């Protein structure tokens, strides 16, 4: 079977070596003859003439394309080629990576990225992960937003936990008075997390408005998809420090691996068809000779394109033509203005580079630690720690997430990250009361050695050791008042009394 | 088409193509390549005789403006029907087609911007000849008014089923769309159905002149405005998008074509004529006779009596009181 | 990379003799060989893909030849059993572009004789 | 497995003469023609790709006609230094060889 690989960029023969020179392409009656054609151009005339020559003269039925340009219309140019050739097409990189519209019933063009509902679900999973149920939505008049917000809603009420959607925004940049109208609801901006929907040119204006109002303060975390942020290398000056985006795996998942997986899926689909019907659908005779009654010849091909299993992984696409298990990467731009991958999503598993929420402290003065570091030792009923309900993601509202410490003597070379568990207590009640009164917060974690503290040859350990070494700023626990601790820490006003007491049987 | 617009037009340095409906309405893919080639630098198209909602989705057909709205806009023409006779119970049935679900999404938004609700959403396949179960489960409901602008064969099959059965009497009235009324579904038509029709929907001269004027005004504004570069002199070498696209689409959005031929030919944010005028053909003895006029805000009936399905002269009953009541309960003492 | 044959000979009547052609990376490049008829006719013997699979034979030596490959030493392993009436001369070849498919090849070996 | 046969496996020529070999394929190769040769101890060499495909270090006197199932390969005024035997090989199902053709000089 004739396969054409369109090269636009710096890709070389190493991709060819990694793609087809490593896997077995047997079990096919006809050997897959692959030809690579390279061009820097996306101008329609040259590419359509080249593909017409490859289709009529050479009878090529497989299309593989990747590039490194932000041009998004070529993704659906590929869809037109699919409509005009009835041959499978796969989008991989660059201009063939982002989302596509006009899902055509007669076209079988597939894309390796995430489908709109897929990044919607990933974003709401991230939203649940950072368990801050207050958020807003800023969305421009770019079409396709209605279905996006529709599915966001559908899922947000599908999970019947107590969400809090502040507002949904429709932006009109075609009118200068549109921004002035927008200012009224911008006055209603109080949620620290806002979900953005726009293009890149609209994005620049959006960031300009955001940093003109002053939405770059602490706690203001922004999550945008790949379309909004464009390319990672191109960093507009409007990008605020600590800006987080979600895209596809561009670093760990290299392009040769992508094309190898794609060609393996193509071979599997061809073998499945050959087992299904045992005939080779001949391509069109000419580009001007469109096949109308032969659609059924290729539609059966499509019947195997959605469901393909490769290397024991469910790399199969979905109904709209998007891989149901995509390797998604959440990247963060820090004060250094460099993009660092801080989250991964693959094989229905979500992993955070930081178990504790990363400190996206902005470039603001003061930088007072409103989130005081708090350590506590398990002592019921002051402390009641329980496992977080996996079905609900959290526990009931009065519980607070607290961290089991990083200790494992089995393998000290690897640090076993803190473990989030839902914990409650009278002390925690005092803490939330004082946090709501003083308008500050706190992080909860567990003492390393499971002890209140003792002066081991002058050096303090336990909670007292953490406080002495400034690891724990403020202390929380049922610890009495001692003179040795008084010389190293400051004892606050006690909230309950105790002492040398004697208990006897009631009898 | 691609080759003709590229070998002589894109080196002519064309600023706005002009596109008409394909001769054979079996597949509407003629304007597709030309919208392709316009939009590859995001130059909008001037659609002229086009009424399909697959180009109405500005998501990627944002380089497209028509002079006449598609069939999806006529959903609002149904919405003002809500004002005519106060008929709170309306069914929704739709085939698997892009136009169908665009039109049911936009009538759903319409009925939702006046705190109203439909009664049942129905999703059938086009081209099917067994619509018996769907019709059964739809007629048993209180709905006495149906509505759908889809392919003709589904129309026709519904008409045959309503004919073989008892759904053409005095009480079963409904509205019909544009093209389902010309052909086989016009042979199977009842005596009294009503439908909407376009004024000057065939005379392409007025639309062409209106679009030439629009485009001339837009080009004049643009060229009298700030500096402009050139469009691609050819289909070779140029890579990046055109900077004139923003200004041109902004001009077309703000276009004030008050000097229209057939009225105030002024469009909306999605290039769709506003204050649209539509005639109302009632089926008086199989004949399409005007019984109403749509001006854009209201609908005013004409001087000829509206002949109703089943042979009525008054307002048909669009929804009834279900006298037969159904009750279920848990058996528990001392109530059951 | 250059191909050199070794293990040519069919002295034992009715036996099974091992021919090989080593290469001097060749790990991702497929390999083939051609036998010479007494009438000088060039004939295919066995087929191996780049990954070692797809071990098929033409309609002449089907079901009687054993073939294998090893990329560690860049060698092939072919057993001759039914070439008694042939003083054959096989030569190895490396198709270009590697992969499991087949193309036109130019890098050719040295030539080893097989005698009884 | 797709098979192929060659004809007439014989030639009658000398220092001068146009010799033509007919390739009779079985499956539609759509230009998959290949022409090879070999020497009894000089070392074979690649001659001819698709129709009249020129190659470096290769004379262009060879010509080709026909397509698909029937091919005709012609050599005009061959030299007495490249006296060898030619072969028409294709590739549809793995490899597809045939009987081949001869070439003898009086
Ligand atoms: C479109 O309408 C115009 C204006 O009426 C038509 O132009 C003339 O119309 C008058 C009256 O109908 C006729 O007597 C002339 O013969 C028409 N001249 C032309 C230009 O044909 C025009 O005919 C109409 N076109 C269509 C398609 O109905
Ligand atoms: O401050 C602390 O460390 C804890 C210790 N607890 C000690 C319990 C009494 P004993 O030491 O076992 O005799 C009392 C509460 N405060
Ligand atoms: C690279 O771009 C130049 C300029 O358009 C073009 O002439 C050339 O053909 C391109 N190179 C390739 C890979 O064809
Ligand atoms: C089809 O999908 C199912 C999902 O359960 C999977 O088990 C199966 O392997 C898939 N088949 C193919 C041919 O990919
Ligand atoms: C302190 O003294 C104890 C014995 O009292 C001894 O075991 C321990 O190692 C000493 N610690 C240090 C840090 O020297
Ligand atoms: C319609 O009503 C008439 C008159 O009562 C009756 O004869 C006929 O059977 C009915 N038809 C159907 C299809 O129910």
């Amino acid at each position: 079977i004739g396969i054409a690989v369109i090269l636009v960029g710096t890709s070389d023969e190493v991709a060819i070596k990694d793609a087809h020179e490593k896997d077995d392409f047997h079990h096919l009656s006809v050997v897959p003859r692959v030809e690579l054609v390279a061009m820097n151009e996306t101008d329609p005339k040259s590419i359509i003439t080249r593909i017409c020559d490859l289709m009529s003269d050479r009878k090529i039925q497989g299309v593989v394309f990747a590039d490194d340009t932000d041009q998004e219309a070529i993704a659906q140019i590929l869809d037109f080629i699919s409509a005009q050739t009835l041959t499978p097409i796969l989008g991989i990189h660059g201009g063939s990576s982002m989302i596509m519209a006009d899902k055509d019933e007669s076209s079988m063009f597939f894309q390796f990225g995430p489908s709109i509902e897929q990044q919607a679900s990933v974003m709401l999973n991230i939203m649940e992960e950072y368990d801050w149920y207050i958020f807003s939505i800023v969305t421009t008049y770019f079409p396709g937003y209605q279905d996006f917000v529709n599915k966001i809603r559908s899922t947000i009420e599908n999970s019947f936990v107590g969400w809090e959607l502040e507002e949904v925004l429709l932006l009109d940049m075609s009118l200068d008075d549109g921004d002035s109208k927008i200012q009224n609801q911008l006055k209603k901006l109080q949620s620290p997390i806002i979900l953005l929907y726009c293009t890149k040119e609209e994005a620049t204006y959006i960031f300009e408005v955001a940093n003109s109002v002053g939405l770059t303060g602490y706690g203001y975390t922004w999550i945008v998809p790949s379309l909004v942020a464009g390319d990672t290398d191109t960093v507009p000056s409007e990008f605020p420090t600590g800006l987080i985006s979600v895209s596809y795996d561009e670093w760990d998942y290299g392009l040769p691996a992508r094309v190898r997986d794609g060609i393996a899926i193509i071979t599997t689909a061809a073998s499945d068809m050959l087992s299904e019907h045992s005939f080779i659908p001949e391509p069109k005779s000419s580009c001007y000779n469109t096949h109308e009654k032969r659609i059924y010849q290729s539609n059966m091909l499509n019947r195997y394109l959605i469901n393909v299993t490769f290397e024991g992984r469910n790399l199969s696409f979905s109904e709209d033509g998007y891989q149901m298990h995509p390797k998604l990467v959440i990247i963060l731009l820090n004060k250094e203005r460099k993009w660092e991958r801080v989250g991964k999503w693959k094989d229905k598993s979500l992993q955070m580079k930081y178990y504790v929420w990363p400190r996206m402290c902005p470039e603001t003065e003061e930088q007072e630690d409103d989130h005081l570091s708090i350590v506590t030792l398990e002592e019921a009923p002051f402390v009641i720690v329980e496992s977080v309900d996996p079905l609900s993601g959290t526990c009931m509202r009065n519980t607070v997430p607290c961290q089991k410490r990083i200790i494992s003597e089995n393998k000290t070379d690897e640090e076993p990250g803190y473990i989030k568990k839902c914990c409650k207590g009278f002390c925690i009640d005092i803490l939330k009361k004082i946090s709501k009164s003083v308008k500050f917060t706190y992080d909860l974690y567990l003492v390393t050695n499971g002890k209140h503290g003792k002066k081991i040859n002058g050096t303090w350990n336990g909670m007292i050791g953490e406080v002495v070494m400034k690891r724990a700023y403020m202390a929380v626990g049922s610890l009495t008042i001692n003179e040795e601790r008084s010389e190293v820490v400051d004892f606050s006003v006690p909230f309950i009394e105790t002492g040398i007491s004697v208990m006897v049987s009631r009898s | 088409m691609a080759l003709s617009v590229c070998e002589d037009l894109i080196s002519s340095q064309v600023y706005a193509i002009l596109v008409s409906h394909p001769p054979t309405p079996n597949d509407h893919f003629t304007p597709t390549p030309v919208s392709y080639t316009a939009g590859f630098y995001r130059i909008p198209v001037l659609g002229l005789t086009t009424r399909m909602s697959i180009y109405s989705d500005k998501s990627i057909h944002l380089s497209f403006l028509r002079t006449v709205p598609p069939y999806s806009h006529q959903s609002s023409v149904w919405f003002e029907m809500m004002r005519v006779y106060n008929w709170n119970h309306i069914i929704l049935l739709v085939s698997d087609d892009h136009e169908g679900r665009a039109a049911q999404k936009r009538l759903e938004t319409l009925l939702e911007e006046r705190e109203s609700k439909a009664e049942k959403v129905l999703q059938f396949d086009p081209g099917t000849k067994n619509v018996t179960a769907l019709l059964m489960e739809a007629r048993e409901l209180e709905a006495r008014v149906i509505i759908l602008s889809a392919s003709e064969d589904d129309a026709a099959t519904v008409y045959r089923a309503a004919a073989m059965l008892n759904m053409t009497g005095s009480g079963y009235v409904w509205l019909v769309g544009e093209r389902e009324i010309s052909g086989n579904a016009l042979r199977y038509a009842p005596d009294g159905i009503i439908g909407l029709q376009l004024i000057n929907g065939k005379n392409e001269s007025a639309h062409i002149s209106d679009a030439v004027g629009v485009v001339a005004q837009a080009v004049h504004e643009l060229l009298e405005k700030e500096n402009i570069t050139d469009p691609p002199r050819g289909c070779v070498g140029n890579t990046n998008i055109w900077k004139t696209g923003p200004l041109f689409k902004r001009v077309l959005m703000s276009s004030k074509y008050a000097d229209g031929v057939t009225g105030r030919v002024e469009f909306n944010e999605d290039g769709d004529r506003k204050f649209a005028n539509y005639s109302i053909m009632n089926l008086q003895n199989r004949k399409l006779v005007q019984v109403g006029i749509y001006n854009g805000t209201h609908v005013i009936p004409n001087d000829r009596k509206i002949i109703w399905p089943g042979g009525e002269t008054e307002k048909p009953r669009g929804y009834q009181m279900s006298t037969r009541l159904k009750i279920v309960t848990i058996h528990q003492e001392p109530f059951v | 990379v250059k191909l050199q044959e070794s293990g040519g000979g069919l002295v034992q009547p009715g036996g099974s003799l091992k021919l090989s052609c080593a290469a001097s990376t060749f790990s991702s490049y497929t390999m083939s060989w051609v036998r010479q008829t007494p009438e000088k006719r060039l004939e295919w013997v066995a087929y191996i893909s780049n990954g070692g699979g797809g071990t098929y034979y033409p309609d002449t030596v089907k079901g009687r030849f054993t073939i294998s490959r090893d990329n560690a030493k860049n060698t092939l392993y072919l057993q001759m059993n039914s070439l008694k009436e042939d003083t054959a001369m096989y030569y190895c070849a490396r198709p270009s572009r590697g992969g499991s498919s087949y193309w036109y090849f130019d890098v050719w070996g040295a030539g080893t004789t097989v005698t009884v | 497995d797709i098979q192929m046969t060659q004809s007439p496996s014989s030639l009658s020529a000398s220092l001068g003469g146009k010799v033509t070999i007919t390739c009779k394929a079985s499956q539609d190769i759509n230009k998959y023609i290949a022409w090879y040769q070999h020497k009894p101890g000089k070392g074979p060499r690649l001659l001819i790709h698709y129709t009249s495909s020129l190659q470096p270090g290769i004379p262009s006197r060879f010509s080709g006609s026909g397509s698909g199932r029937d091919y005709s390969f012609s050599i005009s005024n061959l030299e007495p230094e490249d006296i060898a035997t030619y072969y028409c090989l294709q590739y549809d199902n793995l490899y597809t060889f045939g009987g081949g053709t001869k070439l003898e000089i009086k």
